[PDB]
């Protein structure tokens, strides 16, 4: 109930309300907030954090770095799922949410009815949710808006499909990420990130995409020691 | 004589190609916090499907395009 | 006034006929329920006898009718209701309806989408069209300017107001929320 500003870098626990300097300037309350009244309540104990528009108007932003497991269906988030079935014209995936999403025949990259696409059950897809919300299943799409699949459909095959934290993913995703840039040296690779903590690679062996897969699910916290270990074994495949 | 096309052929394919309301309480007001709960607009994030150095160089096109 | 008996007797075919609540025998008709029985007169002069449980008498939302529901599921396709108020006089027999989505408005547009005009756990007001047939499912529509939602909670715990036709709002704080507002 005091100074938002001074504890932007501290743990806030949930049941704290923190409140915020204004005639005011509108503000957003990130994922692990919520409001109430002229207050934030907090929900998820985080190392708390703020944000502010290059502008002066914006006002600014806040939210919690909270690591777990679980996902929950987000609008506009990339995410890997799995058809688990198909019920006529719409076939359903799992997500690791709730409860399964649904896909169209006809929402694919080029497809219609004299054009359907090859989607098997078992197979593996990287789409977007359109509709995400507590009150409705979550219905999701492989095709940007204007009409093109700039990297969606199905994935293929040939791969390891493993599952990480939450935070290791928004961690890594960001553009000063130092094991996913120093891995794009030593052997290749292409690897696919859902911020669903699934994650999908390939290399040319198999060797090498099991080492790849450990150094993943451990850079959290991984010592010099055992990161040139891996490092070394790589260079050594 | 004649100078333009028919209808029949013009037809083909081949050739183709409520009310409002007035609150003096709350007329001008506007939300002042919203609730999201994406790490998007929070964070910045790169896009999802890279490679390195060869794999599906698609992917690279993608990368240099979405990462600006 | 006299209540009778799933048992007893009440008249000849010759003396009447069985409206409801009862069944034949040779010759003679028999009650089925503890009841009141009443006998109608026709201008035709042959009595219709009825048994009746005026408990719950009967109801029935007929087409042209105007009834409350409350939104409990929802989906891309419909949104699934349950009755409560047929007209003003209450039902504890909550019957269970539902609302397509092109049945939504007036104008008949597909681009109206459910999420922004319906929520789970509001309360709207409608007009049945069909009874339905297995389920007796009543097919519920709102193609109208003065129907549909009512009144409708806000994120958490605050009751709204019908600001315009597809807007809403909470008088305390302020947040514009999305529905097919009624009137």
């Amino acid at each position: 109930a005091r100074a938002a500003r001074t504890v932007l870098g501290q743990v806030v626990l949930p049941g704290e309300e923190l409140l915020l300097p204004e005639s005011r300037v509108r503000v957003v309350c990130g994922p692990g907030l919520r409001r109430c009244g002229d207050r934030l309540l907090v929900t998820k104990c985080g190392r708390l954090r703020h944000k502010e528009p290059g502008s002066g108007s914006g006002g600014g932003v806040y939210w919690v770095d909270s690591q777990q497991k679980r996902y929950v269906p987000v609008k506009g988030d990339h995410v890997i799922g799995i058809v688990t079935a198909k019920s006529g014209d719409i076939f359903k995936v799992d997500v690791g949410g709730s409860e399964p999403a649904s896909l169209s025949y006809l929402s694919f990259e080029g497809a219609t009815k004299r054009n359907r696409p090859n989607v098997q059950v078992g197979d593996l897809i990287y789409g977007q949710f359109v509709v995400a919300n507590k009150d409705m299943e979550p219905e999701m799409v492989c095709i940007d808006s204007c009409g093109r699949a700039n990297g969606m459909g199905v994935i293929g095959q040939d791969g390891l499909l493993f599952k990480v934290t939450l935070g290791l993913i928004r961690k890594l995703l960001a553009p000063d990420c130092e094991i996913i840039q120093e891995v794009g040296k030593l052997h290749p690779l292409e690897i696919v990130f859902g911020m669903n903590g699934r994650i999908w690679v390939k290399a040319k062996t198999i060797q090498q995409t099991l080492i790849l897969a450990n150094i993943l699910e451990a850079c959290e916290h991984m010592t010099s020691d055992q990161r040139k270990q891996i490092f070394s074994r790589l260079a050594e495949s | 004589r004649k100078t333009r096309l028919s209808k029949n052929l013009l037809r083909m394919k081949f050739m183709q190609r409520h009310w409002y309301l007035d609150l003096p309480e709350l007329k001008e007001k506007e939300s002042f916090i919203i609730e999201e709960q994406s790490f998007l607009l929070c964070e910045d994030l790169l896009y999802g499907r890279m490679s390195f150095r060869g794999f599906n160089p698609e992917v690279e096109k993608l990368m240099l395009q979405m990462n600006a | 006034v006299r209540y009778c008996i799933p048992g007893e007797r009440l008249c000849n075919l010759e003396e009447g006929s069985p409206g409801s609540g009862t069944y034949t025998r040779h010759g003679y008709i028999f009650s089925s329920l503890a009841g009141c029985l009443m006998k109608s007169s026709e201008n035709g002069a042959l009595p219709v006898v009825s048994v009746v449980r005026e408990t719950e008498s009967q109801l029935l939302p007929d087409v042209g009718a105007i009834v409350t529901c409350k939104v409990s599921s929802i989906n891309s396709r419909f949104a699934k209701v349950h009755i409560l108020y047929v007209g003003s006089m209450p039902l504890k027999n909550s019957f269970r309806g539902t609302i397509r989505k092109e049945d939504v408005r007036a104008t008949e547009k597909d681009k109206v989408e459910i999420y922004k005009s319906f929520r789970p756990g509001d309360i709207v007001l409608a007009k049945v069209i069909s009874l339905g047939d297995a389920q007796s499912n009543y097919l519920l529509t709102t193609a109208e300017n003065e129907l549909g939602v009512v009144v409708a909670h806000s994120e958490s715990g605050i009751q709204m107001v019908p600001i315009s036709w597809c807007e809403m709002q909470c008088p305390k704080t302020h947040t514009k929320e999305f529905r097919k507002v009624a009137r």
